[PDB]
């Protein structure tokens, strides 16, 4: 799989905008699904379809109310809406979290990324965390332009603990389409803000 | 205060020698080599656990270089005082004839990071090489350590020669088996 | 060689407390010897620490920027290095190696090649930790990640004493018997 | 692998 191939369907993949609905109703919870209510939103008889793991798929229960932030792997399907994970309790304060991060690139001098990125829930999934770094990466560094020297490197969670969590920006796997890419979000793993410390970005070339 | 991590970084005139490295809890992390311009593991086998831009620590140390200059006058040519080092030879282990072993030199206390050691057998000068970069003290002074792996015996009576410009006359220290 | 010699000395500094639970940022900027400016996390800007250092802090104070990626470095910096060798240094042990011999008989217990400096040596006779009479030569940095130690003991032979060692990287504390 | 990452002396 030639980074070569990589690199376009993440791109691809990638250029997209998020489907980001706050404080909606959970309708009805399954496992592998969980259904929310964006009748607020988009509109009537409308709804957001979050397909997830069981764990994840059995903390939330019917007339929860929760922000939705995920990117789709499908489209103009009648009324509904799907995505994997990016549901996460809803926030009801007004919060702003500004994130620092370290930005070491396999050649280059070091280089900070502070204050760059604003995240505006206290509990985040990383997807929403991976999705606007890789947008911010993309937009300035234009790291999946088939242009880009890059030929791979990576995201690292940093928590407050000292321990960080990788997450690969270069990996296309199978056919390499938004569903391919965008299921690794399935675990609908999240992040309390009190525990982010920073973040770090790795690349090569 | 369980652990403390050091970022060490010195520039001297008119030497013009700079050094660079990390300090945790006492030892040397890493040290970046002005002249192969390579960072270089206090342990080889960090190098499989971590890596750092050796180009990185060389722009500091000019950056710091410069900073030299405007400080050097900024006090009015006051230069630095000299501050001798207090030398002493311990053992790497427990000595025991022909087991190999390692005479460690331990110079602690001294300012000016410049220093001359050499190592003496019988009396006739013994080189390989052998030592550490000068690791900072609390107090901004150092302490640097040289070595010397030897085979005891009970014959021999060897010699650290520690040269800094602190002592009017070189310092010695004697050590054999006994 | 009667050249003056002008240093400039730069620590950038890391304290953590409860592993990385509150660290603490401090950067020293040192000429020769003294340590003229400075700068503290617990603080947040650059402080004079003697008068030679002041028209640097009010300078860079001055640039709000700068001042905020240091203020990041509790961060960015340290809890990250401290991540980035964890494996390696707060999390490295290494087996001492206790012997005896004989130096009012003596004894000297010599626990060598160990790590962390935090160790406990102790000295029993048949059935008894004698805490009285002997005399150590405390922690020592040998340079190469790893301590040494030796405590002399000083009594009349005869029985048979020992040296117990226990140190974090064994939990069955060591032994070594001497043949009196 | 990780970087040490050292402080910018500006
Ligand atoms: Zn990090």
């Amino acid at each position: 799989k030639d980074i070569s191939n990589v690199k376009s369907d993440l791109l691809y993949a990638y250029t997209i905008t998020p489907y980001d609905y706050k404080d909606c109703r959970v309708n009805f919870s399954t496992t592998h699904t969980l259904n929310i209510d964006t009748q607020k939103y988009r509109g009537k008889d409308y709804y957001i379809s979050s397909e997830m793991s069981y764990e994840a798929s059995q903390k939330f229960k019917r007339d929860d109310h929760v922000d939705v932030f995920g990117l789709f792997y499908i489209l103009n399907s009648h009324t509904g809406e799907y995505i994997y994970g990016g549901i996460t309790p809803a926030q009801n304060n007004k919060v702003n979290h500004k994130l620092l991060g370290n930005l070491f690139i396999s050649g280059e001098s070091q280089q900070n990324l502070n204050n760059k990125i604003i995240l505006e829930k206290d509990i985040v999934t990383f997807q929403e965390i991976d999705f606007k770094i890789r947008k911010y990466l993309m937009d300035n560094y234009k790291i999946y332009d088939a242009t880009s020297p890059y030929v791979s490197g990576r995201i690292e969670i940093g928590t407050k603990d000292g321990k960080h969590e990788q997450i690969d920006l270069f990996d296309s796997p199978n056919e390499g389409t938004r569903s391919d890419i965008f299921a690794k979000y399935k675990d609908n793993r999240i992040i309390n803000m009190k525990n982010f410390s920073h973040f770090d970005i790795y690349l090569e070339k | 205060e369980e652990h403390v991590i050091i970022q060490a970084e010195f520039y001297l005139n008119p030497d013009q020698s700079g050094e660079f490295m990390f300090d945790f809890d006492g030892d040397e992390i890493f040290h970046v080599d002005m002249a192969k311009k390579e960072t270089v593991w206090r342990l080889e086998e960090f190098g499989r656990f971590a890596s750092f831009e050796a180009q990185g620590a060389l722009a500091n140390i000019a950056v710091d270089k410069a900073n030299l200059e405007i400080m050097t006058k900024r006090s009015n040519y006051t230069p630095i005082t000299n501050v001798p080092p207090e030398v002493t030879v311990l053992t790497n282990s427990p000595v025991e004839l022909r087991e190999p072993n390692v005479l460690i030199c331990f110079i602690d206390k001294f300012t000016p990071p410049v220093v001359n050691v050499t190592w003496l057998r019988n009396g006739k000068p013994v080189t390989g090489v052998s030592e550490t970069v000068f690791l900072p003290r609390e107090d901004h002074l150092f302490r640097k350590f040289h070595y010397l792996p030897f085979l005891p015996s009970t014959e021999d009576v060897y010699d650290c020669r520690v040269e800094h410009w602190g002592l009017d006359e070189p310092l010695l220290k004697h050590w054999e088996f006994d | 060689d009667t050249r003056p010699r002008f240093l400039q000395q730069d620590k950038y500094e890391c304290h953590f407390f409860n592993g990385t639970e509150r660290v603490r940022f401090l950067h020293r900027d040192i000429y020769n010897q003294e340590e003229d400016l400075r700068f503290d996390s617990d603080v947040g800007e650059y402080r004079a620490v003697t008068e030679l250092g002041r028209p640097d802090a009010e300078y860079w104070n001055s640039q709000k920027d700068f001042l905020e990626d240091r203020r990041a470095a509790v961060d960015t910096y340290c809890r990250h290095n401290y991540g980035v060798g964890e494996s390696f240094t707060v999390q490295r042990r290494v087996e001492p190696k206790v012997t005896v011999y004989p130096a009012h008989n003596l004894l000297v217990c010599s626990v060598n090649g160990f790590y962390p400096g935090s160790i406990e040596v102790r000295w029993f006779r048949n059935s008894q930790e004698e805490k009285a009479g002997v005399v150590s030569t405390g922690l020592i940095q040998n340079g190469d990640w790893t301590f040494q130690t030796l405590v002399m003991l000083e009594t009349v032979p005869r029985e048979v004493y020992t040296c117990q060692v226990e140190h974090p990287s064994v939990t069955s504390p060591l032994t070594v018997e001497w043949r009196a | 692998v990780h970087f040490f990452k050292n402080i910018v002396t500006p």
